[PDB]
């Protein structure tokens, strides 16, 4: 009852992102690890550098099995991303209580009818903020994209006077088509 | 094959 794996509905991997200065953006970018269970997803996580101890210019990304966590890619380009920017914290370290929160909803398919929406999401470490998004393949999919971002602002257990904000990713490239 | 917040979490440390 508890030997047997337990099976997510995705296969998903885990990309990292370094930011030495030596190669393309799409360079230092590397993919670490897939899993397709539960236990293996644990398995990856508690034994990988918390986001709250990455050095600044590091991201990881969590996005499923056949999509580079990449504007570019064919499943993002015409999506965009529910965009979460957080203070820096010399303590604390609530980033990485909202990065795993987030990949719970991914993993544990959070999202229900629209989780096939949904490409990855990406935590960013900057010197000035960290930031947290959830990627997803239409832009203009309202119903999808509206409502994974309720959804996903509730699991955040963000409070109704905050709203969170969606951006395009033809946008972030060249403001929210969505807030919530 | 969806799972719970809470579900997940159970499977964390054993
Ligand atoms: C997510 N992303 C970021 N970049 C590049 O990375 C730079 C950094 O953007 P960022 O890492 O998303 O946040 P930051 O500004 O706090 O560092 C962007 O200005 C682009 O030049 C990207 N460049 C490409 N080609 N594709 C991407 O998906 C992509």
């Amino acid at each position: 009852e508890h030997y047997i794996k337990h099976p997510l509905q995705n296969r998903w991997a885990l990309w990292f992102f370094k930011n030495d200065k030596s190669k393309t953006w799409q360079a230092n970018l590397r993919l670490i690890s897939k899993f397709d269970t539960v236990e293996d997803f644990w398995a990856l996580y508690n034994h990988i550098q918390l986001s709250s101890n990455l050095m600044p210019g590091c991201d990881y990304s969590l996005f499923k099995d056949g999509i580079e966590p990449m504007w570019e890619d064919e499943k993002n380009k015409r999506g965009g991303r529910w965009l979460i920017t957080l203070n820096k914290q010399q303590r604390r370290s609530d980033l990485d209580r909202f990065w795993l929160e987030t990949l719970l909803c991914l993993i544990g398919e959070s999202f229900d009818d629209y989780s096939d929406d949904v490409c990855g999401a990406v935590v960013n470490v900057r010197a000035k903020g960290d930031k947290i998004a959830i990627w997803t393949t239409e832009c203009e999919n309202r119903d999808a994209v509206t409502h994974i971002g309720r959804v996903y602002k509730e699991r955040l257990g963000l409070p109704p006077k905050i709203v969170i904000g969606y951006q395009s990713h033809a946008d972030t490239a060249t403001k929210n088509r969505f807030v919530v | 094959k969806q799972y719970d917040r809470e579900f997940l979490l159970d499977f964390q440390f054993m």
